[PDB]
């Protein structure tokens, strides 16, 4: 009927989904109430201003923000001087999702720059002359694959990459992030992501790795940074995704993991939180929500008959609503929540999240939900690597023609 | 000597003790990407850091230079690596260094490199005596800081300082019962000391948990903890639980209570039990109330559970097709 509201977050019933603090106030309830109030204003902003709600992804605004940052950044990104390949990846992937050609002039410059970041001892650094580290190595490789040219592929030194991964491997199955550096589940995923793409996985490289990742799953259902730690979205994604790569998803209690991830979607905001009883954040639109395609593919491998053939196991509508209404900066770029300032990290993962909530893919079954104007539709992304599904296939196919270093 | 935020701070290229060294500009290439327009202070320090690193100059002046490089970017792990090389080479007093890292963590507590640096120091000194109290102070300003809890777990595990942690947990749960980090620390302490098989301990915990649920019915952390400690052995193994949760149905109802009942019925239906069809209907009914009314945000999950329970626990489930 005509009294019917097409937007889930604006519906009258939705008001009952506000926080009930049971009249017991703590720092957690107060802070969650503040965000909920801030999100409410954004939702009922249309009724107040007396306008018809329309959901537009500011494609051109975001593009300009991205096109520029890919070349030059203000001194605000001094705190990311040791994460420059991440800047390449975040931006290139964002451009790819918005479906923007990467000029072969830019492609070759990115290549040349990443080559300067690459260590003689293997892997990539945060910038020229910095020591190799697994985060920017994951970022470099991902970026080069998005570019996908022969030039890009050849940048990577596969012998040295494998040597580097070995020099980080621990007896208990974990990896260091870099030499003399910390250990947590990010290293597992980074190691697995680059090793599988470049076809460098030896039989023993990931010995005990899957078991160590399994030890990271806790009483919450989710995965923590190291064994014993609180379940967290970014770490959970890393673990699950790493396990999908090693084809050892079943080492985990997938049942309790699913319960945990689906509980991370906020009933009022529609976006995700990183861990129980914390605040919503647009970048978890990927880390958390991106787990559902992983779980869907894992359960389907077991032969789970109850799996849906059209939707992921989260409120896809409500996540899109949250991103489009609350996470867009008018000047371009995307953000954590209203009140926060844009950055390339949140731009990357809000759009990766949106793409996820827009696209369903299970073999021959393909269903979409594109909220607001249909031009909001993005390019799909691979739930494991978070680069274009075509780029994953293109890269693996290329590197499979190479032998695993050492015959 | 001279601080980075000092009004009389001078650039390194205008310093005498530094005239012998030529600075090393960043090798960004002919035409660069994601190029950062560094400030004067930033580029000056890092041009000089690139030099001492390049020459592997293990000197006192270089040690002081890393302090500035770190202050400009605490996330630069290369600089932290070189500083640790310097700490050993120059034989620096590590308690002084601990005083330094304490300060830096206070101002940038969400940084990866600063916590690892402290770990390394504690490892070198074999001295955890300052740790619990330092971490408590960080947790006093942010009670959920991930790296802080992680460090606290590592310290407690390595140095076996379990004695007082449960008490610490109780204080913080007092302060904020919704703090999921503290509920995780509680599971961490208990399961590494007494464990949850001691029936008296499992008793004490569940009474405490239900007690907190009584006080704050809509706190998800207590519900998750209650589930976390009982689901290992099976929920149906505890038949009194199902009834006692149904007692809070009218006065302490929540979307989490309804979900828990589904989990109890779920395990009941797995371990063949009484009325293996009446219990199913109870569960599918509650699944639909959740997917359509009480917890619609998880509609896709709650319609999946119903379709999983009908897939194996209906009366028609193990019955052949021809029948
Ligand atoms: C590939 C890769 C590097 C993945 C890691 C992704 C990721 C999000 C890691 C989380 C790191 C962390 C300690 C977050 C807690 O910060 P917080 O307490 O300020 O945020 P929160 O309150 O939402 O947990
Ligand atoms: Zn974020």
């Amino acid at each position: 009927p005509v009294w019917s509201e097409p937007l889930y977050s604006l519906r009258p019933e939705h008001a009952r989904e506000r926080l009930q603090d049971d009249s017991v106030e703590t720092v957690t309830s107060i802070e969650q109430a503040k965000v909920e109030e801030k999100i409410q204003e954004v939702f009922s902003s249309y009724k107040f201003n007396h306008l018809v709600p329309r959901l537009v992804l500011q494609r051109e605004k975001h593009f300009h923000y991205l096109k520029r940052g890919l070349r030059q950044l203000t001194d605000a990104y001094e705190c990311l001087d040791a994460s420059r390949p991440w800047l390449c990846y975040w931006i290139l992937h964002s451009l790819e999702l918005l479906d923007e050609p990467i000029p072969q002039i830019v492609a070759t410059d990115v290549c040349q720059f990443l080559e300067l970041c690459q260590s003689p001892d293997g892997g990539f650094g945060g910038g020229p002359g910095q020591y190799p580290h697994l985060a920017p190595t994951y970022a470099a490789v991902n970026a080069l694959c998005i570019i996908g040219t022969e030039e890009a592929y050849n940048v990577i030194n596969r012998e040295k990459l494998l040597q580097y991964l070995y020099s980080l491997k621990q007896p208990d199955g974990s990896f260091l992030m870099h030499v003399g550096g910390e250990v947590d589940v990010r290293s597992a995923y980074c190691a697995a992501s680059v090793a599988s793409l470049t076809n460098i996985i030896t039989p023993d490289l990931f010995e005990g790795t899957a078991e160590w990742i399994a030890r990271c799953q806790n009483w919450e259902g989710g995965i923590g940074g190291v064994p014993g730690m609180e379940a967290h979205g970014g770490y959970t994604f890393c673990g699950l995704a790493a396990l999908v790569i090693l084809k050892k998803e079943r080492s985990l209690n997938l049942k309790s993991l699913l319960q945990w991830v689906t509980s991370r979607q906020m009933r009022f905001e529609g976006g995700f939180q990183g861990r129980c009883n914390k605040l919503v954040d647009g970048c978890y639109s990927f880390w958390q929500a991106g787990l559902l395609p992983l779980l869907h593919r894992a359960l389907h491998a077991q032969g789970d008959p109850a799996l849906s053939m059209s939707h992921w196991m989260f409120h896809q509508q409500a996540l899109q609503e949250y991103i489009l209404m609350c996470c867009q900066c008018p000047a371009g770029g995307l953000l954590d929540k209203p009140g926060k300032s844009r950055d390339f990290y949140h731009t990357c993962y809000c759009l990766s999240g949106l793409s996820i909530a827009q696209h369903f893919g299970s073999g021959a079954m393909l269903h979409d939900v594109v909220m607001g104007v249909p031009e909001n539709v993005l390019q799909p992304t691979h739930p494991v690597y978070n680069i274009g599904p075509d780029k994953v296939i293109q890269a693996t196919t290329h590197f499979l023609q190479k032998p695993v270093p050492g015959f | 000597f001279l601080s980075l935020d000092s009004p009389t701070y001078v650039l390194y290229r205008d310093r005498a003790e530094w005239a012998d060294i030529d600075p090393v500009p960043q090798n960004d290439g002919p035409s660069p990407v994601v190029q950062i327009i560094y400030s004067e202070k930033f580029r000056d320090v890092y041009d000089y850091f690139r030099a001492v690193l390049q020459r592997d100059e293990r000197s006192e002046r270089a040690f002081k230079l890393t302090r500035d490089a770190i202050e400009l970017n605490a996330a630069n792990y290369t600089v932290w690596h070189f500083r640790r090389v310097l700490l050993r080479s120059l034989q620096k007093d590590l308690q002084e260094e601990m005083n330094y890292i304490i300060a830096i963590i206070e101002e940038q507590p969400k940084n990866y490199q600063v916590w690892h640096h402290r770990r390394v120091l504690v490892e070198w000194l074999k001295d955890p005596s300052q740790e619990l109290e330092f971490i408590a102070d960080i947790l006093n300003q942010d009670a959920k800081n991930y790296h802080a809890w992680q460090h606290r777990q590592w310290v407690i595990q390595e140095f076996r300082l379990w004695d007082n942690e449960l008490q610490y947990v109780d204080q913080l749960l007092k302060e904020d019962v919704r703090n999921n980090s503290v509920w995780n620390q509680r599971h961490f302490v208990i399961s590494n000391t007494t464990g949850y098989s001691d029936r008296a301990v499992l008793e004490r915990e569940v009474q405490y948990t239900l007690e907190m649920i009584k006080l704050v019915p809509h706190n998800e952390s207590a519900w998750n903890y209650l589930k976390g400690i009982l689901q290992d052995r099976g929920l149906s193994r505890y038949p009194n639980l199902l009834n006692q949760l149904l007692d809070l149905q009218p006065s302490h109802s929540s979307p989490y209570l309804i979900a828990f009942l589904v989990d109890i019925y779920e395990d009941m239906l797995e371990n063949q039990c009484d009325n293996k069809e009446d219990i199913l209907n109870k569960a599918l009914e509650l699944c639909e109330i959740l997917a359509k009314e009480k917890d619609t945000i998880r509609k896709e999950y709650w319609r999946y559970i119903g379709r999983s329970l009908q897939s194996k626990h209906s009366r028609e489930s193990d019955i052949p097709a021809s029948v």
